[PDB]
């Protein structure tokens, strides 16, 4: 995830702190079948945490276990990606994304 | 530049799988230095592949001259050393010196013997040298 | 072999009034630039 | 090591002064040239730039030898 | 790692420039990459200079790894932005000897260095995509940089990528605007660089839109047609106005163009007989031309054929292709002869 | 792409004034849709590879020259990299004294807008070098000696003036001594028309 | 000139040069007036598959 | 299936008779470590890593860039740098003391 | 492995027994408190001999955070003693970088220890009776005293405050001729020293009647004009008031200044190819040539310059400034010339 | 004397006139000029003629 992170903003200094799974090893193989039901790719998105359609740090969606931002409809920023929310002023720091 | 913007229909076609959280500042992998097998005297670049022993300069002239047997013994210097590419993520106390060309992991002699590729159906994969690698990338 | 190097020493007889001398020249640039006298004179 | 010559040259800045002046008679002599220089196969010219590079590698060394111990 | 106070953070670059000069004077592989990198570049470009263009490949390669070989083990970043210099050599004398393949990849080595420094430096993304966030840049101040992003566009349409060529010119003009201004000389100078391009590229088009804002800069902070005392710079740029429009197919008001560059150029260089004043007296002859009119082209060809004898030879490629211009008027009107005048059917 | 559009008046002469449909037979040259070669061939195969020898480009074959020449003071060109650790400078300058020889000299009135314009408080190194160059050229407390040897602090050291020959030969534009050759052209040019001027102009009429 | 079909290959100068070209850039001085010049059609090129 | 079956079962893929397809083939030791990261500090702020292998690198924006050291001037007033008009300023006079010792 | 080699050692444990005494007080003790304070101490002072400043600040500055740690913040009463020399360490290697802001109270908290010790010492007893302040007078012997005064006073000069390191270059003078007497060469040298300083903060104006003492000293000790044997020192500093009397005008009087200058180096150096001789007669060629005389300076600018090109380099700053002097001469000369052919 | 040989247009040219020959038309500048030395008429005699 740290070198999926690097390809998507295209440099290459970056480095994962911590990863917390916002998922269930139950819950890919149902996705994956959805899937091929629907004959389409799994293609990522990689998002801002104040990025989405209502903003949302990161105790916010651990602490209340819900994500609570209305994700049909909202642009998902697909491969290269935006410098993310929090640079020139603070221009190495710790950020999120999800 | 290749950056395209997606819109679904349904609510059901997302899923959330991780939240990364990410610094900024560059940081680089453990490039080490070792000393000798003998003598601990010169920062150290020679190696023998046959005799697995990252050995510069020191006592070469001495312990690897004896017959006709030490003369051919090549001796690839410049840092040329499959003991050098740094730990192993999950065994931090030996050196990445075999690659799987299967699977794709970096293996130390732990990772590869008793690591997580020393499993049953893990035997019949090709595992090449780690310099073989490097220089297989630079040669396509 | 012969013929040629045979050839070579009779090309030592007219150097051999010909002698390395003792002199340990170190070049080193000077400039020229500075008041002419025979202008002004 | 310190001691000067009538032009007022260390030993070690001597030399780094004549090699100066060598390196500028050299780019004189390649540029009238000899047309040695123009049958030059590629690997010969690198390893005559391999050449020169060297002997800028060991001159700088002498001087550093020169300079150090003063 | 025991985390610091922030006095540490404090005085943090007084640390930065007293260790980086210490194991600069201190190790003589230091001084030693810095002597051979500098007498290599001083024969590199005395070589690619003159005529050489293979022994400045080779200088310049050596320092590009004498450098790159204490860039891998005294930090730990192969580029370092510092091999630019002898990166533009390495990619200008493989364009010139000829073997695109081997500076192919020295074109690309030089351009991801370029977008970081455009991305460090501006305000914050913006414009200028495909080249990263933070990575190889260097700490150049922005008028050296606005050569720097010229020389390679250059490059760029050297080798064959003409799409990103005229990506990196607009950036030239855009950036030539933060230091000397939004009306500056110096900008009507940089549009006047990018117009060069396109009229060498054959695309006509596009270069006579930047040369009318190169003659609205220089209408300002200059003189005009009058102006009491007229200045030559306005009269070159109204012939460019005139000799690019009338390229494009309209000739009609290109002419009051070159008659204002002709008054103007009256008034600078005097007489009648100067090479200046030749320019436009054929370009007169080449708009009347276009546009029919014959028997006044063909003394205003003869004008500047007559001019150009007795000053710059009979076998002059300027006299000889006004001499093609006579014949091929004397094909067409030959032509317009025997177009209008057997209608007798 | 585009298409062709010649660039000699007599084949767009062709195109514009003599339709096709009128003859059996035809030179049809100026009529087909011929491409352009398309942009950085034209440059490879037409000799646009090099800079500007001459204060000109002749365009094609209609003779003309399209004129290119610098208009404007550059700022004078520093190093190719700038060895500076950020938070620890002083770009600044102390002023005054420097502004008071900026407003001295006559000649060099269009540098001395440079230096006091934007271009000082954007880039402070070119200023730093361009007002070294001013104070150079000044005219002559502190008898001889000190003002000489304040006079020599050449600020541009060793590795950045080889540094800055790469950037003045791989610049698209003229060539080094193109601008110098081409302003003593004119000004000899200018005096000629001079001559036929004034001497002969109200010599002879007036006698 | 980009202007003309071409007609001649000059080998000394490297182009695919037309005819009006080939009376402006090789009847100047003497020099450059003594160029093999050959057709377009004895350009060196490569002959060509099945 | 690795290489031993991508080669025979891929390159031929089933096909037979009559294909055939083509050919196969100072300055000494010290054990401590030499840091990439020149900050002096840089062992001494943190080490946010799942991984352990991975020592630091400098910013090539907010300290200073990765750069060889051929500029980096000391402050001017210091006698530590190469000699200025203003530290040979003094060479004219004649500081030698007189006697202490 | 990361051996972290042991000048960096004793960065390490030091800044974690900061953690340590920061998050569980009661967990310390002064033995091992002053154990890893002298042993950065002693590191930093190995240090800054042979050019390691990026050390000698490390363990100079982790030996401040762990002595404001220790007693300025955890038990009350300072009672500070040892911070100068480890001040004076994070204070110079301030300076050296470019700092005129960021070592600012690293000066300020040098300063008030030191300005306490000259106050509390001109006064006798000064402190046991009016205003009891808490430096410790030093607790040392007093020329140690004094160049702990010359070393700050070099140190605002590094940090750009002329008028700051004027006073303290001022008690420096006064504090040795306490010590010394006032008839001693150590206060020649001395003040001497400050007529260095303002010889390279071009004030020349008040500069003179300082030196003019050190001349008074050195005549009433060494040899006065004729003093059978002349003293190097006596004609040194009589040559520097002639070239102090040179540079801020007044050209006349330095003219006799500089002729019996030159006399007496004619008899300790008895020969005319040493750089004593031939920077004299760049200090009477420079009077020659400002009131006229125009071919009579240039032999003596002749003198220099073929001594400087002899002994030292062509590039050396000495011997170009000289040949700026001759093409100043070529163009003085033609404006001359000039002038005589239009009064012809 | 010849100082800059042309191989293309086979012929030794001095710096005068260099710059007046291949400095003309735009095919002409593209010609590489090698060193004076490099000419091919300094190796004759032809002992024939």
């Amino acid at each position: 995830w740290e070198y999926w992170i690097q390809l998507s903003l295209f440099t290459a200094d970056l480095h994962i702190v911590g990863g917390w799974n916002l998922a269930t090893p139950a819950q890919q193989q149902l996705f994956d079948a959805k899937a091929s039901a629907l004959k389409g790719p799994i293609v990522y998105s990689f998002l801002d945490l104040n990025e989405l359609e209502t903003p949302q740090s990161l105790e916010n969606i651990i602490a209340e276990k819900r994500v609570k931002s209305d994700w049909r409809k909202q642009i998902f920023p697909s491969a290269e990606c935006r410098p993310p929310f929090g640079f020139e002023g603070n221009p190495s720091g710790t950020f999120h994304v999800m | 530049a290749y950056r395209v913007l997606y819109r679904l229909k349904r609510a059901d076609q997302v899923l959330p799988t991780a939240v990364l959280e990410f610094e900024m500042k560059p940081l680089r992998i453990q490039v080490r230095q070792p000393v000798c097998e003998m003598c601990e005297v010169l920062p150290a670049t020679l190696y023998c592949p046959a005799d697995r022993a990252q050995l510069c300069d020191t006592c070469d002239e001495r312990v690897h001259s004896a017959t006709r047997m030490l003369a051919r013994h090549v001796r690839v210097p410049a840092n040329h050393s499959p003991l050098q590419f740094g730990s192993c993520p999950y065994h931090p106390s030996e050196m990445i010196d075999s690659v799987c060309m299967t699977c794709f992991v970096a293996l130390c002699p732990h990772c590869i013997l008793i690591g997580s590729h020393s499993a049953a159906d893990f035997s019949e994969h090709p595992l090449i040298s780690t310099l073989d690698a490097y220089k297989m990338v630079m040669q396509d | 072999h012969s013929v040629a190097r045979v050839r070579a020493l009779y090309g030592e007889e007219w150097r051999s009034l010909m002698v390395p001398s003792a002199a340990i020249l170190p070049y080193v640039d000077v400039e020229v630039t500075g008041p002419d006298t025979l202008k002004l004179a | 090591f310190v001691r000067k010559t009538k032009k007022g040259y260390t030993p070690a800045e001597l030399l780094s002064h004549l090699w100066e002046r060598f390196f500028q008679t050299r780019n004189e002599v390649v540029e009238q040239s000899e047309l040695r220089l123009a049958a030059l196969s590629h690997q010969e010219r690198q390893e005559i730039e391999t050449g020169w590079k060297v002997a800028g590698q060991l001159a700088y060394r002498l001087i550093e030898l020169l300079r150090a111990g003063g | 790692g025991f985390k610091l106070s922030p006095e540490h953070q404090r005085v943090a670059e007084a640390l930065m420039l007293l260790r980086r000069l210490e194991d600069f004077r201190g190790s003589v592989q230091a001084g030693e990459v810095q002597r051979i990198r500098y007498l290599l570049r001083v024969g590199a470009t005395e070589a690619f200079s003159q005529q050489r263009y293979s022994d400045a490949m080779l200088q310049a390669l050596h320092s590009y790894l004498l450098a790159k070989s204490y860039y891998t083990a005294y930090q730990s970043a192969p580029l370092e932005g510092e091999m630019v210099p002898e990166l533009l050599l390495l990619v200008k004398c493989c364009g010139l000897a000829g073997c695109p393949d081997r500076g192919q990849e020295y074109l690309k080595e030089l351009r991801y260095i370029v977008e970081n420094t455009l991305i460090a430096e501006a305000g914050g993304s913006a414009a200028g995509n495909r080249g990263s966030l933070v990575g190889p840049i260097m700490r150049v101040e922005k008028h050296v940089l606005a050569s720097v992003v010229s020389s390679l566009a250059e490059l760029c349409s050297l080798y064959n990528q003409p799409d990103d060529a005229r990506l990196f010119y607009e950036k030239y003009v855009i950036l030539t605007k933060d230091v000397y201004g939004a009306d500056s000389l110096a900008v009507s100078d940089a549009l006047n660089t990018v117009a060069l391009y396109f009229f060498r590229t054959r695309q006509y088009g596009q270069a006579l839109p930047l040369v009318e804002q190169v003659l609205a800069i220089r209408k300002k902070h200059l003189g005009d047609f009058d102006a009491a005392e007229p200045h030559a710079r306005v009269a070159d740029c109204y012939a460019n106005i005139g000799l690019l429009h009338r390229l494009l197919g309209h000739p009609t008001e290109a002419f009051p163009c070159v008659l204002i560059a002709l008054d103007m150029r009256m008034r600078i260089y005097q007489t009648r007989e100067t090479s200046g004043v030749q320019d436009l007296v054929l370009a007169l002859g080449c708009l009347q031309h276009q546009a029919g009119h014959f028997r006044a082209a063909l003394e205003a060809y003869k004008e500047v054929w007559t001019f150009r004898n007795n000053t710059l030879g009979v076998t002059h490629p300027d006299t000889v292709n006004v001499e093609l211009l006579l014949r091929q008027l004397e094909k067409d009107l030959a032509a317009q002869m025997q177009e209008d005048k057997q209608r007798f059917v | 792409p585009d298409a062709w559009h010649p660039a000699s008046p007599s084949l767009i002469w062709e195109r514009n004034s003599t339709n096709v449909g009128t003859r059996s037979t035809a030179n049809v040259f100026p009529f087909e849709r011929i491409q352009a070669t398309q942009a950085s061939e034209t440059r490879i195969l037409g000799g646009y590879t090099e800079q500007l020898t001459a204060p000109f480009e002749r365009v094609g074959a209609t003779s003309e020259k399209f004129a290119y020449n610098a208009c404007a003071t550059t700022l004078p060109y520093t190093g190719l990299w700038h060895d500076e650790v950020t938070g620890i400078s002083d770009p600044t300058l102390d002023s005054k004294q420097l502004e008071a020889l900026q407003k001295t000299p006559a000649s060099r009135a269009a540098e001395a807008a440079l230096l006091r314009s934007q271009a000082a408080k954007v880039c402070p190194r070119a200023a730093k070098v361009l007002l070294e160059e001013l104070t150079r050229d000044v005219p002559d407390q502190a008898d001889l000696q000190e003002r000489l040897f304040t006079k020599n602090k050449e600020y541009l050291s060793d590795d950045e003036r080889v540094e800055n020959f790469l950037l003045a030969t791989v610049q698209p534009g003229l060539a080094l001594g193109v601008a110098q050759k081409a302003e003593k052209q004119d000004q000899r040019n200018r005096r000629r028309g001079q001559a036929a001027a004034e001497a002969k102009a109200k010599a002879i009429a007036s006698f | 000139c980009q202007d003309n079909p071409a007609c001649i290959w000059c080998p000394a100068d490297a182009a695919r040069l037309c005819a009006s070209c080939d009376e402006l850039i090789h009847q100047q001085n003497r020099l450059v007036s003594r160029h093999i010049r050959v057709p377009l059609n004895e350009m060196p090129r490569a002959f060509g598959t099945c | 299936i690795s290489y031993e079956e991508t080669k025979a079962l891929a390159r031929f893929k089933g096909r037979g008779r009559e294909y055939i397809p083509p050919k196969l083939t100072e300055e000494t030791l010290t054990l401590v470590h030499h840091t990439a990261s020149r900050n002096p500090l840089s062992p001494f702020t943190e080490l946010h890593d799942p991984i352990e292998n991975r020592e630091y690198a400098d910013s090539w924006r907010c300290p200073a860039p990765p750069s060889l050291g051929s500029g980096f001037r000391y402050s001017e007033q210091s006698g530590l740098n190469s000699p200025t008009p203003s530290d040979a300023m003094a060479s004219w006079f004649k500081h030698k003391k007189a006697d202490e010792t």
